[PDB]
Order: structure tokens, then C-alpha cells, then sequence
């Protein structure tokens, strides 16, 4: 009915609060997305062990070339680490 | 994963902009390594 | 967080259920796509009432031209559409 949109709108609400706290209210600079990955995902990153890392991934992220991940440009990105997720689990055997 | 979901492609970039940079790394390796020895014969026959 | 990791679950669950609906292995034909469109989201998204927009998303979906697709294509442009539409709404409407 409208599952995709419930996961959709948590989706909103876990990027946005977490972009909120820790710099400008809405969109994602580099410290708001490190930290917000960091609450995002745990036992799975491996950008945990450099937050240079983060900031160069962010770089790439950011083609646009403004130091600010764009809302479209995460969720694709994160659509690609479902993609990462799903050969994961073919992977497991 | 995300080190390689950029992947910068060059087969999608411009083809004019891909002939510019090709023109330069044929300068680069081609020509410029070619080695062509004509000092020798240049004054031999200019002194003749 | 691990929310959003169940965000992720719920789309891989909501794809491999009309993948498999009518047994298209892993991969949706356009009769799946257009049900499980109209499945998913009730409202915004149209299928049924926009049948030429659904072959032109047909096209667009298998660049590829299979007409059948994977996880990656829709994930990545069904997920910026779907998450946009609320970006748009806060920005001006
Ligand atoms: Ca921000
Ligand atoms: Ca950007
Ligand atoms: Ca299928
Ligand atoms: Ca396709």
C-alpha cells in the first residue's frame, strides 16, 4: 500500500535529524554525514577507522563540487550500498 | 564499495574534450620517446 | 541507524516479492513493475492511469533494453524521485 512510503519518510527523518544537530538544518556537510554514518551503520563500515576517508568520499560524493552532499546524491549512494548488501548476501554460502 | 561506485568513466566523457587529452598523451609517449638521430648526417652535408 | 539499515531490508523485500510474483526469477517484467507499482505507492505514483507513462518507464528503466529489471536501476531512480518529492515539499511545496 504504502510500505515504500513509510520507509521513504524514516529515511527523511534519520537523515534530516541528523543533519539537523550537528550543522546546517537540512543538507549534509562533512562532519553532519561522518557522524550521521556513524549512527547509521555499525559492524558493516570501514570508513569508521578515518574520518579523512569520509572526507574524500564525500568529495567524490559531491561532484557538484560544493562540500555538501546533496539529498538525491546520498540516497543514490546509499541505493548502491543496498545493491553492496544484496551481493552480500548471494555472496554468503 | 563507495571507492569505486565514482568510477569516473572515460568512455562517457565528450568526444572532443577525450580527442584533446589523446593528442597530448600520444605527445607524451609516442613522438617524444621516438628517437631520431640527424645532427650527424645535417652537418656532414652542410660541410660537404 | 539500524532504521535505516530496515529501510533497506523493506525495499529488498518489497522487490523479490513481485520478482518473484510471477516468477520473473529475480528481475521484473512489466506486468510485475506495473503491479508492483501500484502496490507499493497508492496515490503519488500511476500505472494503471498512466499506461504510456508506464511503457516510457518501461524504456527508461531497461536502458539496457531487457525490459526486465534488477535491483540497481530502480533503487537508484525510484529512491531520488520518491525521497525529492518531500525535499521539493519543505523547500517551496
Ligand atoms: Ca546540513
Ligand atoms: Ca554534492
Ligand atoms: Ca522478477
Ligand atoms: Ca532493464
Amino acid at each position: 500500500g504504502s510500505e515504500l512510503e513509510s520507509a521513504m519518510e524514516t529515511l527523511i527523518n534519520v537523515f534530516h535529524a541528523h543533519s539537523g544537530k550537528e550543522g546546517d538544518k537540512y543538507k549534509l556537510s562533512k562532519k553532519e554525514l561522518k557522524d550521521l554514518l556513524q549512527t547509521e551503520l555499525s559492524g558493516f563500515l570501514d570508513v569508521q577507522k578515518d574520518a579523512d576517508a569520509v572526507d574524500k568520499v564525500m568529495k567524490e560524493l559531491d561532484e557538484n563540487g560544493d562540500g555538501e552532499v546533496d539529498f538525491k546524491e546520498y540516497v543514490v549512494l546509499v541505493a548502491a550500498l543496498t545493491v553492496a548488501c544484496n551481493n552480500f548476501f548471494w555472496e554468503t554460502s | 564499495v563507495v571507492a569505486c561506485f565514482r568510477m569516473t568513466p572515460l568512455y562517457n566523457l565528450p568526444t572532443h574534450r577525450a580527442c584533446n587529452m589523446f593528442l597530448e598523451s600520444y605527445k607524451a609517449s609516442w613522438i617524444l620517446t621516438e628517437d631520431h638521430s640527424f645532427e650527424d648526417r645535417m652537418i656532414d652535408d652542410l660541410s660537404k
